[PDB]
């Protein structure tokens, strides 16, 4: 239904920062780097401008069910 | 390329797997089925593909398999709940098998009790060849049993093994095993020595398992 | 108002006066059920109650985050009570088969046979007749709580307090605004509000005329037949 | 004239078990042991006076023990104390406390004694005789060389005072008291329900003398959740796990076990059976004479205006329970401090009983 | 129609209808009848009436004949089918042989159509069980109840409802022949029995006798007041 | 588990008619004993209560002037069919001028001993003893819910017919007499009962050539008790 | 008091008197062999993949650190080195110093029985030829291979169990577990029942493992209808891990290298959703079979729960066993009970007759409405 294209025309018009963000792109091979990005991300945003942020896929990581053993 | 065997689970399907072990001298290869089961996620199709290559650098390579239905699922699109891994460690079986990058040094020996189970990928036509059905034993075939299975005990010689066929109705040959083993108990009760043909008679009577309950009064 | 008594002589009562209780020689309550249709004021009358009486609001509905928070996960749900006896004037809410189940469990313990007293526990749910028997013997919920929808002088109470953190002009009627809603929600004039801000945005106006709310009133009410 | 010789030695036997170089073995045995005692998780025993434990990144050591304490207080999965230089058996720790206990195990006097329950007399004598009698009185058995009854079902339509049977019980008691809702025994992964329940009973063995009220567990058959996996045949399996836990192997012990339902039809009768439970109890709505008791006793401590009759109230419903007693007993209450009064009026009552019956 | 059979054999020996509707009997009414030697006297307990309503109705005791007369307890309605085809039968008795009908006949006509009843196909067994109390020729009196299963099975005193158990007890000791001497007595133990019964205010009360040579009374509950005044009065003088 | 009535078992028999030779069990006890000279018959009535009248319970009801019976278990099914074998034996006295034999009766009885089905409804729970004095003698005759009839010369059933059994081929023998044989089934009945025996427990039926009815009214019972 | 007072005054006239060692001799009960073993090794344990030619040249992949080659030191023997071997390796030069038993699961380690519950075969009467054959498998193999030699058979390695609840399937299990003489190993069916794939499988695993290391073993499974009955198959995929923990049971117990010298015993309550695979013998051979005591059996179950208990001998046993007619020996402990306790109602030290008529109406005809074995007598 036409979501990312609304995006790329965001990205296109405006004149602020863009990030765009991989969903998937937080979990990782070493330990704790996820948040550490998480971290890195926001530092960035709060450095640059008034800025946007495009995280793409939450899915990827709001999944209302989790499973804390593994 | 890769034989399968299928029918009533005591006809007998483990035998000729031990059996070509014992007479085949190439590298005959053992697996049971749910020891491609894995825990974590993504070991199943490790193992079998270790299991693939520990049979090509060992060329004469015969792989058996036994209950496949372990790991032969038929697949099914839902929603909120569903069997994944076994079915990833399923495709790598097949794709190890059969399709891409064929091969001529392997050789496969499957058998499951029940066939209606499998994926119709599992067996295409390909993938496991010559489709073998076993039947129970006729009549002839179970007197043959029980005429192998007495071997080591001492029989003695009036004891015919045609009544015994023709009264054991709709056994498979581990019935007929049994039969002859708690035939041999039945005459150690008493504690003789060589056996006798009502011994296998009660014997018969035994492995048919009654649930009586003291029906008497027919007749 | 009358909801607010209610809560009041059922919650504030007991905290502040035991011994008015003790001394009619009653069992002092434990259980608040709230219901009416959603979207009329079933969260803010309880988490404000519980905020001028001073107690610890505990709100666990269904997450893993909170069961990581409250144990480390294993096997049940009682150690909220483990973590409510350690701040013992405390209230425990929740939202709408599972969250009356866990009713079941906290009811069962605190029905006289838990602890001291000191904490409460209250359902916000709507229409009555989906939830179990059991849960309704007599005995178990203390006080069952209506909440209408909003009228005339409801809905006007509601916009003047809404409207309170605009930039309005002088001149205009609330009164027609609310009388032109067909019984809306009390979370609809809220957004009223918020459209009504909209509408001024967009004109590059700073302050909010009448013109704003009224063609608000007409996009609430087209939003009102999507499902 | 006993009591001055047998003071002086029982005191003197009471100062020589506090007088059971000897600082320097106490030094020594601290010079043996490091000063961060690390702590490990034991796998296997061997027999050698060594064996296998486990650090807390998966590391494991056949490490050797500093054997003064008792190693037999050791099984696997247990917690033990190690070096950091040599990872050694520094010796036993105590063990961890104790979040399954503390919750499911009610620790105070719990609520009101048998002057509160309403004229039942009978039913109460059989759960006296069955729990009470046994337990607190374990005399009379030995002259037969009975073993007590060991279950006891409470079963009834709901308002008649199964939890007060309960509460009064774990009142009057000299064992400890572990409660459980049956609802309990349904979660939202596999195979959760047995381990749920051995650490039940094992809790229950392990402790003391114990009385087990399982409350309300017919709602294990009746009830499917959402939140759960494959459900019947997983609650199957949770109810076959609690029956071979319940009556299974290597002698029982002492713990007793109370359940009690709302309906019983709907239960698997494997569990109703005898050896597991010997006593099943019915628990009716009463007469019109103990319901003078009920009201009364929930009248019992409140300034009671005395222009009411509770004849008024007991010809009211025909089928009105406790539950219903209390309530009006109750919301007459929450009428009368409405409007800052002390005695009730024939009124309140009126209210209150058009309030809790018909809505 | 409806060909299946409702009651099965159990796996260890019952039926499960049969022996289950007595259930049904067993949550009912209590009621009890003794049998004098020239009066009897039979009644029910708990009306549990709403004490403010009509009363004509809800009559639980009957007759078929100017000889015979009903009780019953379980669940009204059976009662009232079985009722109406008692009373057709006792008539077509009487359209034949000329004599009143006996008590024995129409108590065996009730257990036979009842146990030919649970016997058919697809059929629910009866759940009440009735009291049949008369006095045919010579003026002998006798009496009878029912059961579920169908057996008609005569005694001298009754013990049926809510708590049978504990009423029998009572009638067990108290079996004195002294108790049938006086009709009045006889009148007085069955409220006596019914007074060891449930709350016996004087209202659920209902009793009907007949001195065998006349039709039922139903007594006007002014005279059971004063039989319960003149009981407490007995059980004063025992103190 | 619900399945169809009329099904077999998975060993050979069916289900319901094996259920009522179990619903047999429950039932009181019975004694006949074949003799020459006729056949005597005994019964148990379990009184329950004192307030049951102790006159009114049956065992032995009247086929015939000449064929006696008694009943077990369940009493009402009994009923049905010993109304019908009566019937029976009219018509064939009615159409034939003679006396149907106790054999024939039997075959009528159990020709729907199993006629239970949906069409054209459970199997009957009673177990019956058929004595009385044809032709052929004295006849003792048994049948069952399952129609299974048999001759037996000595035939005890129902809750203790195990050990009354076996005594009763302890001290039976082809040549016994009348007054012995029902002393010596009331011997069996005193150590089977339950409740002390006197006047009121049980009831005895005897058919002879010589004394042509089943005639037993009261006291005489008084005066073979006090013979023990 | 004489005796109290002069035992305190002795006990602790001991305890004071050697109070003067306890005070005068001024832990070490090891601490020279402790400071001895201070020149011993903390030996890491490991887990080997392979060996290599002409030398020995071992490589082990330790358990998470890494893989290394390694070699053996001077005090091992270089043939127990074998592949999958659990050996202890030197932490500074990694060198492999003893093979040890392999890793079975510690939650699998609580299952062996470890003690003998005091069950007689004298709890068990009346029920002679199941006694006889259960015998006839289990005892005699265990203490005399002697006849199943020296004719050539092979006794039945399988035994499975059932009837109706409550009538003796436990009680038997725990009799032999008595005068067992072996390696007794009790499996409830629903320890193999866990929050991940295929955890069951390697439960069992570790059970055939514990099986073939002690030789001369039973193993007890119990409610076999949690490890799994029935391969009903649709387009839901609902129960398979059961099933494929159904099927690891099947193969490593008998097929392909059969068993050894063990001997299964299966319980179950109903027998009749059971997969045929365990139908099959070889696997589950006698099916002993409890079905409810017919006469005198409820009167030597009489005998058991009565032999040792406070009643009157004057009265019978038999009229009893004959209201009885389909009742468990359960029941029958019921009976015995409750007429002890009826006897508590008054204050007695004999029973009476009309107490087990009490206990007889009171468990039979009262709660036999619910009964138990209505609907298990079909085996539902
Ligand atoms: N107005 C439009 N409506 C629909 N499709 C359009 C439109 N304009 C361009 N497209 C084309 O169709 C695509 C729309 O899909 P997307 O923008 O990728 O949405 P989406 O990312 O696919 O959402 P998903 O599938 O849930 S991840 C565009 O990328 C263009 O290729
Ligand atoms: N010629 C024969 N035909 C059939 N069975 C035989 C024969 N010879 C021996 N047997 C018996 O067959 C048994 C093997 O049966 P199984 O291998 O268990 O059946 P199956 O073919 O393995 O089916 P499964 O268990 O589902 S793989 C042996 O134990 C022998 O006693
Ligand atoms: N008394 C009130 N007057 C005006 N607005 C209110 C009032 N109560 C709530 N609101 C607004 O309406 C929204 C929804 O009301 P809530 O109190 O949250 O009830 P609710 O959460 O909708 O009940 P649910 O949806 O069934 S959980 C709130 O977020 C407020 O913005
Ligand atoms: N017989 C009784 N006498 C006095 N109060 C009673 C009685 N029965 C119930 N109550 C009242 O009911 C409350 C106890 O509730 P219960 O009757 O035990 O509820 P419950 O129905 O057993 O709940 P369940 O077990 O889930 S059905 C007490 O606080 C009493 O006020
Ligand atoms: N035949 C019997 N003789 C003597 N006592 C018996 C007999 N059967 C059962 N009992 C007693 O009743 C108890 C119950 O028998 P169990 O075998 O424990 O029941 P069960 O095997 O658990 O049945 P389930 O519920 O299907 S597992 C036994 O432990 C004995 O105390």
């Amino acid at each position: 239904c036409g979501k990312t294209m609304l995006a790329k025309a965001v990205a296109h018009h405006t004149t602020a920062a863009f990030i765009r963000v991989v969903g998937s792109e937080f979990v990782q091979k070493y330990l704790g780097e996820g948040p550490r990005m998480v971290r890195d991300v926001f530092r960035l945003a709060k450095e640059n401008a008034p800025a946007i942020i495009f995280i793409d896929e939450i899915d990827a990581i709001a999944t209302k069910r989790f499973d804390a053993q593994t | 390329k890769g034989v399968l065997m299928y029918g009533p689970p005591g006809t007998g399907k483990t035998l000729l797997a031990r059996a070509c072990a014992a007479q085949t001298k190439a590298t005959f290869l053992k697996l049971a089925g749910p020891q491609l089961v894995q825990m974590f996620i993504g070991d199943g199709a490790k193992l079998v593909r270790d299991a693939f290559a520990l049979a090509k650098e060992k060329a004469p390579s015969i792989i058996f398999i036994d209950e496949l239905d372990a790991i032969g699922t038929k697949r099914f699109d839902s929603e909120k709940a569903g069997d994944r891994e076994v079915q990833r460690t399923m495709l790598e079986l097949l794709n190890q098998l059969d399709g891409f990058q064929p091969n001529t040094q392997v050789k496969v020996i499957a058998a499951t009790n029940r066939v209606d189970i499998l994926d119709p990928a599992l067996l295409r036509s390909g993938r496991l060849d010559r489709k073998i059905e076993f039947p129970m034993p006729n009549e002839e075939a179970r007197a043959r049993i029980m005429q192998i299975h007495s071997r080591k005990m001492n029989v003695s010689p009036d004891v015919n093994y045609e009544e015994l066929a023709r009264c054991t109705d709709d056994f498979n040959g581990a019935q007929c095993k049994a039969v002859c083993v708690e035939a041999g108990m039945i005459a150690l009760r008493r504690g003789a020595t060589e056996l006798t043909h009502e011994d296998y008679m009660e014997g018969i009577l035994e492995v048919q398992a009654k649930k009586k309950a003291n029906l008497q009064y027919y007749a | 108002d009358k909801q607010i008594k209610e809560i009041k002589e059922v919650i504030e009562l007991p905290v502040k006066h035991p011994e008015l209780f003790e001394a009619l020689g009653i069992a002092q309550p434990k259980g608040v059920l709230l219901y009416g249709p959603p979207g009329t004021g079933k969260t803010l009358l309880a988490r404000a109650v519980a905020h001028h009486t001073d107690c610890t609001f505990i709100r666990v509905s269904g997450s893993e985050l909170v069961q990581k928070f409250i144990g480390e996960g294993a096997r049940m749900v009682r150690e909220l009570f483990v973590m409510a006896r350690e701040h013992a004037p405390s209230i425990i809410f929740m939202d709408e088969s599972e969250v009356q189940r866990t009713m079941l469990e906290l009811l069962n313990q605190l029905d006289g046979f838990e602890a001291t007293k000191n904490i409460k526990v209250i359902m916000a749910t709507n229409r009555i007749d989906i939830l179990d028997s059991a849960l309704l013997r007599p005995g178990r919920i203390d006080r069952k709580i209506e909440f209408p929808p909003p009228n005339e002088e409801a809905r006007l109470d509601i916009l003047k307090i809404h409207s309170r953190k605009m930039n309005l002009t002088r001149g205009i009627n609330l009164r027609k605004i609310a009388e032109l809603m067909p019984g809306a929600s009390g979370a609809e004039v809220k957004g009223v509000c918020t459209e009504a801000g909209m509408y001024a945005l967009r004109e590059r106006r700073v302050h909010v005329t009448q013109e704003d709310f009224e063609m608000a009133v007409a996009k609430v009410m087209q939003k009102d037949s999507e499902k | 004239l006993e009591r001055i010789k047998d003071y002086l030695l029982m005191e003197e036997e009471f100062i020589r078990n506090q007088e059971q170089k000897q600082e320097e073995e106490r030094s020594k045995v601290d010079d043996l042991r490091g000063t961060p005692m690390s702590v490990g998780t034991l796998e296997e025993i061997i027999d050698d006076n060594h064996a296998i434990v486990s650090t807390s990144v998966g590391s494991e050591h056949y490490v050797s023990i500093l054997s003064f304490v008792d190693k037999d207080l050791l099984e696997p999965g247990c917690s033990v104390l190690l070096n950091h230089k040599v990872h050694a058996v520094i010796g036993v720790l105590m063990d961890d406390t104790d979040p399954l206990v503390t919750v499911m195990k009610v620790e105070k006097a719990p609520q009101e004694t048998y002057a509160d329950i309403g004229g039942l007399d009978n039913q109460i004598q059989e759960i006296k005789e069955s729990v009470e009698l046994p337990l607190t009185h374990p005399e009379y058995y030995e002259e037969m060389g009975i073993k007590p009854p060991k279950g006891v079902i409470l079963y009834g339509p709901p308002g008649t005072g199964k939890t007060l049977l309960a509460k009064a019980v774990a009142n009057q008691t000299s064992a400890t008291f572990l409660r459980v809702v049956g609802s309990e025994l349904i979660q939202k992964y596999l195979g959760d329900g047995p381990k749920l329940v051995r650490e039940l009973f094992r809790v229950a063995e392990e402790h003391a003398p114990s009385i087990v009220f399982i409350d309300e567990i017919d709602a294990i058959g009746t009830k499917r959740y959402d939140s759960n996996s494959g459900g019947e045949r997983e609650i199957q399996r949770t109810m076959l796990e609690l029956l071979n836990q319940l009556d299974g192997f290597d002698s029982r012990g002492d713990v007793k076990v109370i359940m009690a339902t709302n309906r019983i039809e709907t239960l698997d009768p494997a569990l109703i059976r005898p050896g597991r439970i010997d006593r099943k109890i019915e628990f009716p709505l009463p007469d019109e004479k103990t319901k003078k008791r009920i009201f009364q006793i929930h009248t019992s401590r409140m300034t009671l205006a005395d222009d009411v009759t509770l004849d008024d109230l007991i010809m009211a419903k025909d089928d009105l329970s406790g539950a219903d007693i209390k309530a009006i007993c109750t919301e007459a209450g929450l009428m009368a401090l409405r409007e800052r009064r002390m005695k009730v009026t024939n009124e309140d009552f009126k209210k209150s009983k058009e309030n809790v019956l018909y809505k | 129609s409806y060909d299946r059979a409702i009651t099965v054999f159990s796996p260890d020996g019952h039926l499960f209808q049969v022996e289950y509707a007595q259930e049904a009997v067993k949550k009912g009414s209590t009621a009890v009848g003794v049998r004098g030697r020239d009066i009897v006297v039979l009644g029910v307990e708990k009306k549990s009436v709403a004490k403010l309503q009509d009363e004509r109705t809800v009559r639980k005791i009957c007759a078929l004949d100017d000889n015979v007369c009903m009780a019953f307890a379980g669940l009204t309605a059976d009662a009232r089918i079985v009722i109406n085809r008692a009373r057709v039968e006792c008539q077509s008795h009487r359209l034949t042989v000329e004599d009143p009908v006996t008590v024995e006949y129409i108590t065996r006509y009730i257990a036979s159509l009842k146990q030919r009843y649970t016997q058919s196909n697809g059929r629910r067994p009866f759940g009440i069980s009735a009291l049949i109390v008369g006095f045919d020729f010579d003026g002998t009196p006798r009496l009878y109840q029912t059961d579920p299963s169908g057996t008609y099975h005569a005694w001298k005193a009754n013990a049926i409802g809510r708590g049978a158990k504990s009423v029998r007890e009572f009638l067990e000791k108290n079996y004195t022949d002294e108790a049938i001497e006086t009709d009045d007595l006889t009148i007085k133990l069955v409220i006596k029995a019914l007074l060891e019964v449930v709350q016996s205010g004087g209202k659920n009360i209902e009793l009907a006798v007949m001195r065998r040579d006349q039709s039922l009374k139903i007594l006007n509950p002014e005279e059971i007041e004063k039989y319960v005044a003149e009981i407490e009065k007995e059980k004063e003088e025992n103190e | 588990y619900d399945r169809g009535v009329n099904t077999f078992s998975p060993e050979g028999r069916l289900f319901q008619v094996e259920y009522a030779i179990e619903a047999i069990k429950l039932g009181s006890t019975a004694i006949g004993i074949q003799t020459s000279e006729g056949v005597c018959l005994a019964v148990e009535k379990r009184i329950t209560s004192p307030l049951m009248e102790p006159s009114s319970i049956e065992k032995i009801v009247e086929i015939d002037a000449h064929i006696g019976c008694a009943m077990s278990g369940l009493i009402a099914d009994a009923k049905t069919l010993i109304d019908k074998a009566r019937v029976e034996t009219q018509n064939h006295w009615f159409t034939y001028n003679e006396t149907m034999t106790v054999e024939s009766v039997t075959q009528a009885v159990s020709n729907l001993a199993l006629q239970f089905g949906e069409e054209d409804s459970r199997p009957f729970g009673v177990a019956l003893l058929f004595g009385g004095v044809d032709e052929k003698g004295p006849q003792l005759f048994h049948m069952d819910p399952s129609g299974t009839f048999v001759q037996c010369d000595a035939r005890a059933i129902g809750s203790a017919s195990e050990g009354a059994q076996s005594s009763l081929q302890e001290v039976y023998h082809k040549s016994m007499t009348l007054k012995e044989a029902i002393k010596s089934s009331l011997i069996i009945l005193k150590q089977v009962m339950e409740e002390k025996l006197n006047a009121t427990n049980i009831e005895l039926a005897t058919v002879q050539p010589g004394q042509n009815f089943h005639m037993f009214t009261k006291e005489e019972l008084e005066e073979v008790i006090k013979d023990i | 008091q004489v005796e109290d007072d002069i035992q305190q005054l002795l006990k602790k006239i001991n305890e004071l008197t050697g109070i003067k060692e306890s005070d005068t001799g001024l832990l070490a009960a090891d601490k020279q062999t402790l400071q001895s073993e201070q020149p011993l090794q903390v030996a890491r344990c490991t887990k080997i993949i392979n060996a290599d030619s002409e030398d020995p040249k071992y490589i082990i992949n330790v358990k998470q650190f890494a893989k290394f080659v390694v070699d053996l030191s001077d005090q091992v023997a270089p043939t127990d080195i074998e592949e999958g071997m659990r050996v202890g390796v030197d932490r500074n030069k990694y060198q492999i110093h003893i093979p040890l038993p392999p890793k079975i699961d510690p939650t699998v380690t609580m299952m062996q029985v470890e003690e003998k519950p005091d069950v007689t075969y004298s709890d068990v009467g009346g029920c002679k030829e199941q006694i006889e054959k259960l015998r006839e498998v289990v005892e005699t193999p265990l203490l005399h291979p002697e006849r199943f030699v020296n004719l050539g058979i092979e006794p039945p390695k399988g035994v499975l169990l059932f009837g109706p609840p409550g009538t003796g399937k436990t009680l038997c299990a725990r009799a032999v577990a008595n005068r067992t003489d072996a390696c007794f190993i009790r499996v409830i069916g629903s320890e193999l029942v866990q929050k991940y794939v295929g955890e069951g499988a390697r439960m069992v695993r570790e059970l055939f493992e514990m099986a073939r290391t002690k030789k001369a073993c039973l193993i007890f499974f119990d409610e076999i209808d949690a490890i799994g009955g029935a391969r009903f198959d649709d387009g839901a995929g609902g129960d398979n891990e059961v099933q494929r923990t159904m099927l690891e049971l099947i193969n490593q117990l008998d097929g392909f290298d059969p068993r050894g010298n063990i001997k299964v015993l299966m319980a179950t309550n109903r027998p009749d959703t059971l997969d045929p695979a365990l139908m099959r013998p070889g696997r589950l051979d006698r099916k002993i079979e409890f079905s409810l005591p017919d006469l005198e059996g409820r009167t030597h179950i009489f005998k058991i729960h009565a032999r040792s208990m406070s009643v009157e001998r004057d009265i019978r046993f038999e009229l009893l066993a004959r209201l009885c007619p389909n009742s468990t020996g359960a029941e029958i402990r019921s009976v015995c009970t409750e007429a002890g306790m009826f006897a508590i109602r008054a204050r007695r030290k004999i029973a009476t007759e009309k107490d087990f008529l009490e206990a007889v109406n009171k468990v039979i005809k009262s709660y036999a409405k619910f009964s138990a074995t209505p609907r298990y007598m079909t085996y539902n």
